[PDB]
């Protein structure tokens, strides 16, 4: 009558910032998206993934405009499909003793919406429209991308790698305080 | 002042926020805040 061994537990506050009893108390949250789903029993070692519209359609996610893009960056295989280890990873990320480097460069792989390593202004267009729900025209979202790229595209390259983006982003004061999801 | 757009850009959202009808007033007043800054961007060029 167990959830995990003690060894499966051990590993997951190894890899991520949660207690013992955090593990246990999100493991239960993460069975109830899909209860004939998802195995009451984890010494089984399944490989099991609830499927994303269950996920995004979560309290903590559902209301997030980025949803389906979180959801992306953190599952097995890109698609929104979350193993246990996934769902676990997510929380751990956007949790609030999350470090801020780790944050920032999960940050960067949400935005970068065509996943090449760059936020272009093709993603910045993406960020924006969710942000705004299409209510900026056109022309107003190109202004917001191309004063963007101005500010921060430090090689002067046209796009923002990872170090762009991180020189941006740690000066911001607001940056841990918006970036941070409790469970 | 030398990240005004990009702060907006990536320091925006919420992520805490599990209500829509709070998420409806953040979209509301980000796009605000999106106009009013273009607007003086528009000035200052
Ligand atoms: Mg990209
Ligand atoms: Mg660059």
């Amino acid at each position: 009558q167990t959830v995990f061994t003690h060894e499966q537990l051990e590993a997951y506050q190894d890899c991520t910032f949660f207690t013992r009893k955090e593990i246990m108390r999100l493991f239960y949250r993460y069975q109830d998206l899909a209860p004939q789903l998802v195995p009451l029993d984890y010494t089984t070692c399944p490989d099991v993934k609830v499927p994303y519209e269950l996920i995004g359609s979560m309290p903590e996610l559902k209301d997030n405009p980025f949803r389906q893009r979180i959801a992306q960056v953190f599952s097995e295989d890109g698609d929104g499909h979350m193993t246990l280890d996934n769902f676990l990873d997510m929380f751990s990320v956007m949790s609030e003793m999350a470090p801020r480097d780790l944050k920032a460069y999960y940050a960067f792989k949400i935005y970068d919406f065509n996943n090449d390593d760059y936020i272009c202004a093709w993603d910045l267009e993406q960020t924006v429209t969710k942000l705004t729900r299409g209510e900026l025209s056109a022309e107003e979202v190109s202004l917001v991308c191309e004063k963007v790229l101005d500010e921060a595209d430090g090689d002067h390259d046209g796009r923002l790698s990872l170090e762009d983006f991180q020189n941006m982003i740690l000066r911001a004061p607001d940056f841990l305080s918006t970036f941070h999801i409790r469970i | 002042n030398t990240f005004n757009f990009s702060w907006k850009v990536f320091c925006s959202w919420d992520y805490l926020i599990g209500n829509p009808e709070t998420a409806d007033n953040k979209f509301n007043s980000i796009t605000m805040n999106f106009k009013e800054a273009i607007i003086e961007e528009r000035a200052a060029q």
